């Protein structure tokens, strides 16, 4: 079926004879030649140790919030830790982070 | 950063495929990417260089074969339905 | 339209989720997009 | 002819067989 345009036509019509005509059989596509990645040129790691190794934690009615920004976040240090009794993600999968 | 050929790309996790070129779209300094009438991303700002790039989709089309009938001959012609003949040979 | 999927961009779905979870999201786009084509082709047959 | 007035998504328009010159 993939040998040649006439063979593809026979295979498209499912007949060994093709009568006179014009037949559309396939799509032409150009294929990606390379991959590129473009990310910000920054290096400071995000401060997760300051969250996970904090000594004090808040009462749940008065929960803390910290804002994380302008840094490189390596999550692998978290999901490859043995520590956590729970690590549930929503709308994303941990490995992809 | 590779211009003028079809590539996969990823800008800050905005992934896609296509041809990247320099752009006439005069973004205001706070604008980060451009979007078309169909709400498709069609230009972007490079995060390291701050250059504006147009994104053009990687060439494609329908293909159709012209046949004089098998009873007459087994030679054929091919029509690449909406391309310039310059683009065609990379169909291989 | 997202048709109840996480996103309408299937490259975004496929970038954020691992395969067994990406598939159930993509199937929501497939069914919504099939129903959209089916509607369009039916009305083009009636106009023709 | 003066009075009367997407492709990247897999939409296309095929040309008519007769041109306006032929009609
Ligand atoms: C500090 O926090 C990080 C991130 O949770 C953790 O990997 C590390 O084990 C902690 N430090 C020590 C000395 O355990
Ligand atoms: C075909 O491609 C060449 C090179 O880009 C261009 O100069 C020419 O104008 C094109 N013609 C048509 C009809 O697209």
């Amino acid at each position: 079926c993939a040998l040649d345009p006439l063979s593809e036509t026979k295979c498209t019509l499912k007949s060994f004879t093709v009568e006179k005509g014009i037949y559309q059989t396939s799509n032409f596509r150009v294929q990606p030649t390379e991959s590129i990645v473009r990310f910000p040129n920054i290096t400071n790691l995000c401060p997760f140790g300051e969250v996970f190794n904090a000594t004090r934690f808040a009462s749940v009615y008065a929960w803390n919030r910290k804002r994380i920004s302008n840094c490189v976040a390596d999550y692998s240090v978290l999901y490859n830790s043995a520590s956590f009794s729970t690590f549930k993600c929503y709308g994303v999968s941990p490995t992809k982070l | 950063l590779v211009k003028n050929k079809c590539v996969n790309f990823n800008f800050n996790g905005l992934t896609g495929t296509g041809v990247l070129t320099e752009s006439n779209k005069k973004f205001l300094p706070f604008q980060q990417f451009g979007r078309d009438i169909a709400d498709t991303t069609d230009a972007v700002r490079d995060p390291q260089t701050l250059e504006i790039l147009d994104i053009t989709p990687c060439s494609f089309g329908g293909v159709s074969v012209i046949t004089p009938g098998t009873n007459t001959s087994n030679q054929v012609a091919v029509l690449y339905q909406d391309v310039n003949c310059t683009e065609v040979p990379v169909a291989i | 339209s997202n048709f109840g999927a996480i996103s309408s961009v299937l490259n975004d779905i496929l970038s954020r989720l691992d395969p067994p979870e990406a598939e159930v999201q993509i199937d929501r786009l497939i069914t919504g997009r099939l129903q959209s084509l089916q509607t369009y082709v039916t009305q083009q047959l009636i106009r023709a | 002819f003066n009075k009367v007035t997407q492709k990247f998504n897999g939409l296309t328009v095929l040309p008519p067989l007769l041109t306006d010159e032929m009609i």
